[PDB]
RNA sequence: AGUCGUGCGUCUAGGAGAGGGAACCCACU
């Protein structure tokens, strides 16, 4: 649904960073990875949690309930 | 799946799309609907619980949301018509002119005889209030699961075709991953959980990076499962690059480019990566086989494949324990 | 530029455009639709006459009739919610409009509501987007027919049998009617005899008589009483020798027949039921022969030299395969193999039901000697039906051959669609027979080679290929009317002595004439379908080493696309029709959602191939491999 | 059927337009920021109000800039000329709802009563932890603290203990929240209400579903339809109006859309009024008046009242409903009121019982409402009243829908009453009157002053009435020649009027221009107004000379007028006025500003001008024809200008006025004790201007 | 006591009462959460 | 709580939040100080309130959540925030007529019962760059050195020379490590931390030893 | 360049438990 709060690997806050991930994929129409390295994600299981991340959340909400 | 009531659903918390997907994935929507999440696995006999295809998941991944599942569970109950002006009725039991009541609580219940969302519900507790007249009545509630407990997610009650009353109860449980739990990349690997340590115990790379799942190395000879290795490697590259990797059957790529993209973006290009113990920080003598790789969560879970027996019900045909661990069998 | 190579890369464009037209679900529904279509009102005009007349049929969308209520619109989230049945009723008028029953409606159908449904109409009826349909909703539990698998009918499969068995070789067709009334009808030719028996004798087991007969009675029967005009037929080069010599001990026995009320007594000999050989016997066994005795090529008696020809193309399959210079058939073939889909499921289940019906009415019009029609007949059959699986005429049926309707699995989108797209085989799941179990090599394009269960099932269930479809059916008459105007000679007027070379134009395993330049014919059936002047799902194959046409048009038929090479270049070599310009033109169209996969299969692009005509193709493994750092796989050379 | 289905949407969403993107915007400000426009972005996004407008978005694109930019103003405005009541509250918990926090306070009733806040003000709040609790709080510290947030009033629960619930708005990036803490006390002070601008902002967001979207759009009036002149003549006959006020009016009606009446001030404008109303009712069909100020509502009410006469003759008077406060509305019009109305129609167990029996009073009350508005024929009320919630929640179509002094409010203003399903729109406006009210300058600049009539007439010309009967044709003889551009016929009444003495005497004449020789002018640096005492003594002696002449003969109860164009020399003239004449100047004088003064006409009209020092060519408001026009046009029988000759001879306006008036003979220099032979210091002045 | 799928208007029927909506014909009737106090952990 | 989400999903959203534990050591355990249950002196209670509107969805972050007990002048318990935007983690988003409304309590806790109390995500640590002490021995095809990239640290160390022989005296030493932290402690005060509650331990052993 | 129209609302505190066979299908070691 939501973009994990932490990263399984290592514990790093990831959450904050998902919408400013999008605007920088959207607004600044920057690659995933010079987006992600300018977020300022190094390891790369941060890496793959933002970016294998699915928003299943807006589908949900798309819904009346 | 919030309005679908279905008997037995299973929704994974974090759906993640794999790091190295089929091009055909995309015309299947499985990126839209992932079944799996990708988790950081290192391929190594580190503790000796991972023998015999077992793994070692991390336990502060396991509480810090990896494989964590909701579990859906409906019930649905009816007031079938037993004969003409004879109809079952949704109450609560009060005990007077009952003569069949079972373990169940039925405090949980409530005036109209269905328990509403958010409701502790285990064992034995009565989910649907139910009682046929006798000719004063007799309980006829449907009991929860003796196996299986949770939360009571949802109560809808509505007419059947018929016009009489129908209730159906879908109750919700979180379920973490256990060492019984059973896991499987992709690529015919079974592996039950032999142990959780925690991120301080498992060891850790040069980067700090420490592995969600540890798998041991002899599950690739005989299984021939060359194909494992090179996932983990294209979705390690993919990570460090960001761009999604092809991973398609009879792509022109091939082994040797991944490896050179990987030691392009500062790695050890077969993907070896030297790693510490966390026991006491020493080198580990032989480098470990590192990356992420795409895991999926089997319905096979120990919870509800655990059974015992210390003389239950036994079948009245030849008094003998009767069959099913959800019916107390033997 | 426009008409520049294509790469391998840019292919994969063009699947999405296939996936867009059509999806992973598009058998069911095709099927579905077609049926509902065109199946219901060929089954009512079938048995509309009575001694009691039906018009058309019509079916409204689904509603649920609420007992002390007012009928509704019903969705299918509120059939699942509510435990109810998600059908449309039926409406029949009858002359001398009434309600029949209920057909149930498979989702994503067009006689739902979230077909004419957007993705904003979806969420608002809370249904899944992604949700593919192709099921039935019954009493809430959604339900998916399995396609099941069966031989292909109006073919003849020449088997050999066991030495301790006194028969060598046995020739059996399946005849079957296309249209309706379809009844099985298992015609086998057998040759008794083993090697150096010295009694090289063929008797076939005509329909309700045990006793087999010579097939020099049948002939004589027939009309062909003449010895040589039976051999001619029944062997046509009459330079070879070998076959004469193995169909003398046949006509040995044979000679004491030379007339046809002899030969149609003898027939009826068997089976005695209380009648009189000469009196009213004569005109049951001719009647007999003209339906019982191959009945798909036809039902008349104007001309019964057709029935004579195939069973003397039979003997000569037979006498092929017994001399060894045929190879025998195999059953694993998809070519002989047929998957029946929820289409022709549904068409039996409703043919049983509605005829059920009509005896039940009859019945009632009967005691009424000075409307009542029975709706629920209609709708629990097909409730039960798709209710436990059990695909029998009525409940008591215990041979129903269950598991045809299975509970859809919802553990993950991948597992629903997989098994969306599931095929399953009659065959019982017990036995220890490996042959049918392992995958023949035609299943490649068509069935996956991985994807299967690993236990008793496995080798049995079968899940289709990504690019696989099942022809859903088409009328075969505009292609005979086009072949028989094209030049194609009556097989009436066939004269194999006279005519060395010809080419038999097979069309539905029925044997209308022959041909005396196949490759005309071909290249201009070739071109036809690939202009869209006709369904692209008939197949046609050409065997030049047999020389035998054969058409194709029934339902059941895997078949997937490929692309079409042609000579024509100006630089010379082998090339693509399809070319960047139709690339170009398919992104565009993405880019804006003009021209979709319907306009590469009208331009000729892209062509569907079935198993049956693959035998009769070469296919290159990429784009431009096949046609002009040890780290790459070694590719096989373009010998070809 | 369909476009039934379509229709109910449209006036659904109309009526139900979210202001969560007004608040978004509004929120942002800053209350201590002192600026020509809220926010420092470049100036180019401002754009003029276009003629025509391709579609809807882009007329909401150029007017959603200016409405901030009003809006903006607005605030500014009421944040330095006025000083609203400080209070203070204790904060609560806080609810992130979209985009924005609401957060719960405990305020005690007095205080909010003495304040005078309602659920739809806009407060700003601060932290002040120095601030000394007896220190005398005041707009000054607000403006000058250094934490300031705005803040919108959801909802006011009153609870035991005189406790009031209050919900505040603020926008949730704003970091002020960081100091709104448990149990914290915030410092809160109204600013304006927001209801008229949020009116504003949903009629510009549905516009788009509005039927005369596309007229709105275009501003072409429908071409006009060919009547027959038997009709016309037999509705002048029937109704007793001029030949081109009937023709005017049947040509108006006779096409359905935007119609464009001009009415020039004392054409009868109001008269104009009654009879479209009374032809459209002889030819049930509900008709919506609505008008600028409550004034005019009341006036239009009162003039209702007499009833009016229809084709046959027979005068009838429909069920009228005035939308509006009694208090704001005039007292005649309170029995015509809503709630009067509806009180006339009408005519723990104890808890329990009393709680039941309010509610029940109160369906009762809203029934009678409702059963009043659907039996009501005729609805009068203003342009911003036309959006009340109780019509939205009726939602009755108005067919028929009358804007007065369309000249006098803005675009916005006069396309709220459109959102009922307006088909027939008829707007009455003088161009030449004052235009509509204005708070920013630069929004004027971008064309924001500009009506929707304005951009109406200069498409086509609207039907001017030619004749006037009130005003004298020498005072409109020069408003004729350059205003008006000619056009304009004197009544029967030329020099008929009641008003026969106080004619005759040459110092007194129909129009009159008495120039001041020497004239100083003081600024005040904090209202900025100019004063100047050469003006006030000149009335002060003119009006003692006319109060002298016909102290007994002739009652001057309400019947002289003093204008001037700055309030200070009003209030000054007032005050001279009261100090020198007493008590009689109450109701005898009527001292009021020009553009207050509109709508109000009088005998006498004394005209001050206050530009007199020369040393700036600056003309100021004097400049603009349109405010000439309206304090000449406001007089009926004597006109007294005063003001420097060569200060308004600077301007054209002013210069062409002079020259007529010298080839009139209307000019006669005047100076301190013109009327007073024993002071020689002014005779020989005037000798030697000579 | 309960609400509606679509209307999710609260009803408040009681015992020997239609169970459809009185809003609109839809009967799924969903019910409201119970009013008893909650607690989840992270754990 | 009616969002789409579930009560336990939402929970252990929350439970991840990082907050403010710059006073953590003032703060005592809720299982040691005598209280009936989450005391304000061994707790933290926060509020979290939000629904949505029209057709603007409401996004719940870290900022929304709103303190209620009394921190008795103590910068604890504030949600971390690190965004450039400032809102925070994104905890749920909120559809029109979807009401969320829950209390929070936070304990003082060490991430060995949760991971959820982690104050550094990433601990790197390395020593002996070069392959000194013969701890690893190097996976090669064709040579070790080509294949293995130098590692960042080695700069900081004298490369190897093959002149000399292995010294089996020597040590692991200078060890290179990297803190990084979550937000809830700045570094400098994890390792602080960390050193404090490593000296805690061995005394409480040496306690434990002498009481015996 | 010195002034201005527009909006809001009126009643609220009393002890205990015991039970479904057959058939079909999916799936695990
Ligand atoms: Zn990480
Ligand atoms: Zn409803
Ligand atoms: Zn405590």
């Amino acid at each position: 649904m939501i973009v994990p709060v932490r990263c399984f690997s290592c514990g790093k806050v990831v959450g904050d960073k998902w919408e400013s991930y999008l605007n920088l994929l959207q607004e600044d129409e920057l690659d995933e990875g010079t987006a992600l390295s300018r977020l300022g994600l190094k390891r790369y299981c941060c890496r793959r949690m933002i970016l294998t991340h699915v928003d299943l959340i807006e589908k949900f909400l798309r819904y009346n309930p | 799946y919030n309005v679908r009531m279905d008997t037995m659903a299973n929704i994974l918390y974090y759906p993640q799309k794999p790091l190295g997907t089929t091009r055909a994935m995309e015309y299947l929507k499985f990126r839209e609907l992932p079944a799996g999440q990708n988790a950081i696995v290192a391929i190594a006999c580190y503790s000796g619980y991972n023998q015999e295809d077992s793994m070692i998941m991390n336990q502060s991944s396991i509480d810090r949301g990896l494989f964590r599942s909701l579990f859906f569970r409906s019930y649905m109950d009816q007031e079938k018509k037993y004969g003409m002006s004879i109809t079952e009725t949704f109450e609560k039991p009060q005990r007077t002119n009952t003569l069949r009541m079972k373990h169940g609580t039925y405090d949980k219940l409530d005036d109209d005889g269905l328990i509403a969302p958010g409701v502790r519900v285990s064992g034995e507790d009565v989910i649907i209030g139910k009682t046929t007249p006798i000719s004063s009545k007799r309980d006829a509630s449907t009991p929860l699961r003796s196996t299986e407990n949770g939360i009571v997610d949802q109560v809808l009650v509505t007419t059947n075709q018929d016009g009489l009353k129908f209730v159906k109860v879908r109750v919700r449980t979180t379920k973490i991953p256990q060492i019984g739990d059973k896991f499987a990349s992709r690529h015919g690997q079974k592996g039950t959980i032999g142990i959780t340590y925690r991120r301080e115990d498992m060891p850790f790379t040069a980067e700090g990076i420490v592995p969600d799942l540890i798998i041991n190395p002899h599950a690739i000879p005989s299984r021939m499962t060359v194909a494992h290795l090179i996932e983990c490697l294209l979705s390690k590259v993919a990570a460090l690059s960001g761009n999604e990797g092809d991973a398609s059957p009879f792509t022109d790529i091939t082994v040797e480019g991944i490896s050179k993209l990987l030691r392009e973006h500062g790695y050890q290009s077969r993907g070896f990566e030297v790693m510490y113990n966390g026991h006491t920080g020493k080198k580990l003598m032989a480098q470990i086989f590192f990356g992420p790789t795409y895991y999926q969560r089997l319905r096979h879970m120990v919870d509800d494949k655990i059974h015992a027996r210390a003389r239950g019900p036994m079948q009245v045909l030849t008094r003998q324990p009767v069959e099913g661990r959800s019916r107390d069998g033997g | 530029d426009e008409s520049a190579p294509i790469t391998a890369e840019d292919s994969w464009a063009v699947i999405s455009a296939f996936f867009r037209e059509k999806g992973l679900v598009s058998q069911q529904l095709d099927s579905f639709n077609q049926f509902v279509d065109y199946t219901l009102q060929d089954i009512i005009c079938e048995d509309s006459t009575l001694i009691i007349s039906f018009g058309k049929i019509y079916v409204t969308k689904p509603m649920v009739n609420e007992s002390d209520g007012v009928t509704h619109a019903l969705y299918p989230q509120e059939a699942r919610l509510r435990n109810l049945t998600y059908s449309s009723g039926l409406f029949v008028d009858v002359k001398k409009k009434v309600f029949i029953g209920r057909l149930p409606i498979m989702l994503r159908s067009k006689n739902c509501y979230l077909s004419e449904a957007t993705e904003s109409d979806l969420y608002k009826l809370k249904e899944c987007p992604f949700d593919m349909g192709g099921y039935f909703i019954i009493n809430g539990s959604e339900k998916v027919l399995i396609a099941q698998e069966r031989s292909a009918g109006n073919i003849v499969q020449v088997f050999k049998k066991a030495a301790p068995s006194p028969i060598s070789h046995v020739a059996e067709i399946r005849s079957a009617l296309e249209k309706g009334s379809r009844f099985i009808s298992t015609l086998q030719v057998k040759l008794y005899g083993r090697e150096g028996s010295s009694a090289r004798t063929i008797k076939a087991t005509l329909p309700y008589i045990k006793q087999d007969i010579p097939i020099v009675i049948i002939f004589r029967a027939l009309g062909i009483i003449p010895d040589g005009e039976i051999l001619e037929h029944i062997c046509y080069d009459v330079n070879d020798w070998q076959m004469l010599e193995m169909l003398k001990p046949c006509v040995e026995d044979g000679f004491v027949i030379q007339d046809r009320e002899t030969a149609l007594d003898f027939i009826g000999r068997r089976g005695t039921a209380l009648g009189i050989k000469k009196e009213k016997r004569i005109q049951y066994a001719k009647d007999i022969l003209q339906k019982e005795f191959l009945p798909h090529i036809t039902q008349l008696e104007g001309f019964e030299s057709r029935k004579a020809f195939f069973l003397g193309y039979m003997i000569n399959r037979l006498l092929l395969c017994a001399l060894d210079r045929k190879d025998q058939d195999d059953r694993d073939h998809f070519g002989k193999k047929r998957l029946d889909l929820a289409g022709p499921l549904l068409a039996q289940l409703f043919k049983t039901l509605f005829k059920k019906l009509t005896k039940d009415i009859f019945r009632y019009m009967q005691r009424t000697v000075e409307l009542a029609i029975n709706a629920k007949t209609i709708t629990s059959g097909l409730k039960y039906a798709l209710a436990t699986g059990n695909w029998g005429e009525q409940k008591k049926a215990m041979s129903s051959r269950a598991g045809v309707s299975q509970v859809l699995n919802r553990y993950t989108y991948s597992s629903t669609l997989s098994h969306l797209r599931r095929t399953n085989t009659p065959i019982g799941r017990d036995g220890k027979l490996a042959k049918p179990r392992q995958l023949h090599n035609t299943h490649w394009g068509l069935v996956c080679p991985a994807e299967t269960p690993e236990g008793q099932a496995c080798g049995l269930v079968k899940n289709l290929s990504l690019m696989s479809c099942i022809s859903v059916g088409t009328d075969p008459m505009p292609i005979i009317t086009f072949l028989s105007e094209w030049g194609m000679e009556p097989l009436e007027d066939y004269v194999p002595h006279q005519s060395p070379d010809a080419t038999r134009v097979f069309v539905n395993g029925v044997w209308h004439g022959v041909h005396r330049n196949p490759a005309r014919l071909m290249e201009t059936l070739r071109t036809l379908r690939r202009k869209g002047d006709i369904n692209p799902e008939v197949s046609m194959i050409r065997d030049i080493r047999e020389k035998e046409l054969k058409i194709f048009t029934d339902a059941g038929r895997v078949y997937r696309p490929l692309f079409i090479v042609e000579d024509d270049e100006s630089l010379g070599h082998k090339e693509l029709k399809v070319r960047k310009g139709h690339i170009a033109k398919l992104m565009a169209t993405e880019y804006q959602d003009e021209y979709t996969w319907s306009s590469l299969l009208n331009e000729g692009l892209v062509e569907y191939i079935d198993a049956e005509e693959e035998e009769s193709i070469l296919i290159a493994m990429q784009p431009e491999d096949l046609e002009p750092d040890p780290a790459k796989r070694i590719r096989v050379s373009h010998h070809a | 059927a369909e476009l039934a289905k379509q229709e109910l949407e449209h006036m659904r969403k109309r009526l139900n337009v979210d202001m969560n993107p007004l608040y978004e915007i509004i929120l942002q400000w800053d209350y201590t920021r002192n600026s020509e426009y809220p926010d420092d972005e470049p100036i180019g996004n401002y754009s003029d109000v276009k003629d025509f407008f391709n579609s809807p978005a882009d007329y909401q694109k150029v007017m959603k800039p200016l409405l901030l930019l009003e809006s903006w103003q607005g605030l500014c405005s009421s944040r330095d000329r006025e000083d609203y009541k400080p209070f203070s509250i204790i904060v609560g918990n806080r609810t992130a709802v979209s985009d924005f926090y609401d957060v719960y306070a405990s305020v005690a009733k007095q205080v909010i009563q003495d304040c005078g806040i309602s659920e739809s003000d806009l407060i700003v709040m601060a932290y002040l932890p120095d601030f000394r609790p007896d220190k005398r709080l005041s707009s000054d510290d607000f403006k000058k603290a250094q934490h300031t947030c705005l803040a919108k009033v959801r909802t006011l629960k009153n609870t035991k203990g005189g406790n009031v619930d209050v919900t505040l708005r603020i926008h949730r990036n704003h970091s002020f929240s960081k100091f709104l803490t448990l149990r914290s006390e915030i410092y809160c002070v109204k600013v304006m209400q927001m209801t008229t601008i949020e009116r504003e902002y949903s009629t510009l967001e549905g516009l788009e579903y509005y039927d005369l979207v596309g007229q709105i759009l275009q501003a072409k009036p429908s071409p006009p339809v060919n009547v027959d002149a038997a009709e016309i003549e037999t509705v002048k006959k029937s109704y007793k109006l001029n030949t081109s006020q009937a023709e005017a009016i049947v040509n108006s009606v006779s096409k359905e859309g935007f119609s464009l009446i001009q009415g020039p001030p004392g054409t009868g404008k109001t008269k104009t009024i009654l009879g479209i109303i009374g032809y459209f009712l002889s030819t049930k069909q509900k008709i919506l008046i609505c008008a600028p100020s409550n004034a005019a509502v009341d006036e239009i009410c009162l003039r209702l009242k007499s009833g009016v006469y229809d084709k046959q003759g027979h005068q009838f008077k429909p069920q009228l409903v005035r939308v509006g406060r009694s208090d704001v509305v005039n007292v005649a019009i309170k029995d015509l009121t809503l709630e009067e109305l509806v009180d006339k129609r009408i005519g723990d167990e104890m808890r329990e019982k009393n709680s039941v029996n309010y509610r029940n009073r109160d369906l009762d009350r809203r029934n009678a409402q409702a059963h009043i508005l659907a039996v009501s024929d005729i609805i009068c009320s203003t342009l911003s009243g036309s959006a009340h919630d109780v019509l939205a929640t009726m939602g009755i179509k108005f067919d028929t829908v009358i804007i007065d002094e369309a000249c006098q409010c803005t675009e916005l203003s006069s396309i709220i009453p459109l959102r009922y399903g307006g088909k027939r729109c008829i707007m009455v406006g003088d161009p030449n009157q004052l235009p509509p009210t204005v708070l920013s300058g630069a929004a004027s600049n971008f064309k924001y002053n500009q009506s929707l009539f304005v951009r109406m007439e200069k498409n086509s010309s609207p039907y001017l009435l030619d004749v006037q009967y009130r005003m004298h044709p020498s005072i409109s003889k020069f408003p004729s020649s350059e205003f008006y551009q000619g056009r304009l016929k004197d009544g029967p009444g030329m020099d008929i009027l009641n008003k026969r003495p106080w004619h005759q005497l040459e110092p007194l004449a129909p129009y009159k221009f008495f120039d001041i020789i020497s004239g100083r002018q003081e600024q005040n640096a904090k209202t900025m107004s100019y004063t100047n005492m050469e003006e006030i003594r000149v009335a002060i002696e003119l009006v003692d000379y006319l109060f002298r002449k016909f102290d007994n003969k002739i009652d001057f109860t309400g019947k002289i007028g003093i204008i001037s164009p700055y309030r200070e020399q009003m209030q000054k003239m007032r005050k001279e006025f009261a100090r020198y004449f007493g008590g009689m100047i109450n109701k005898s004088i009527d001292f009021n500003t020009i553009d207050g003064f509109q709508g109000q006409e009088k005998e006498i009209i004394l005209i001050s001008c206050v530009r007199a020092d020369d040393t700036k060519s600056s003309v100021g408001f004097l400049k603009d024809f349109r405010r000439m026009n309206v304090a000449l046009t406001r007089a009926k029988t004597s006109i007294w200008v005063l003001g420097h000759q060569r200060s308004l001879a600077k301007s054209k306006l002013w210069r062409d006025l002079i020259e007529d008036a010298k080839d009139r003979s209307c000019l006669a220099y005047a100076c301190s004790g013109f009327l007073d032979p024993r002071n020689n210091r002014a005779q020989s002045i005037l000798r030697k201007f000579n | 006591k309960y609400i509606c799928a679509e209307c999710s208007s609260k009803l408040s029927l009681s015992r020997t009462d239609a169970v459809r909506c009185k809003d609109c014909g839809h009967r799924i009737l969903l019910k409201a959460r119970t009013k008893r106090l909650v607690q989840f952990e992270a754990r | 709580n009616t969002t789409v989400l579930a009560d336990e999903f939402i929970a252990h959203r929350l439970g991840l939040i990082p907050l403010q534990s710059m006073d953590i050591e003032q703060l005592e355990y809720s299982r040691d100080c005598f209280c009936e249950d989450h005391c304000d002196k061994c707790s933290v209670v926060l509020t979290l309130q939000a629904f949505g509107e029209s057709e603007s969805t409401t996004n719940v972050y870290s900022k929304d959540l709103v303190i209620v007990s009394n921190l008795m002048g103590r910068n604890i318990g504030h949600p971390i925030i690190q965004d450039k935007e400032g809102n925070g983690v994104l905890i749920c988003k909120l559809r029109k007529g979807q009401e969320l409304k829950l209390t929070c309590v936070a304990k003082k806790g060490i991430a060995k019962e949760h991971a959820k109390w982690g104050p550094a995500a990433a601990i790197e640590f390395e020593y002996d760059p070069w392959n000194k002490l013969k701890h690893t021995d190097y996976w090669y095809e064709q040579d070790s050195a080509k294949e293995w990239p130098q590692s960042k640290n080695c700069e900081y160390e004298d490369p190897p020379n093959e002149g000399d022989p292995f010294d089996y005296k020597a040590q692991a030493d200078t060890f290179y490590m990297n803190v990084e932290s979550v937000g809830s402690i700045p570094v400098d005060q994890v390792v602080v931390r960390g050193i404090d509650t490593l000296q805690k331990k061995v005394a409480s052993i040496l306690l434990a030893l002498t009481q015996m």
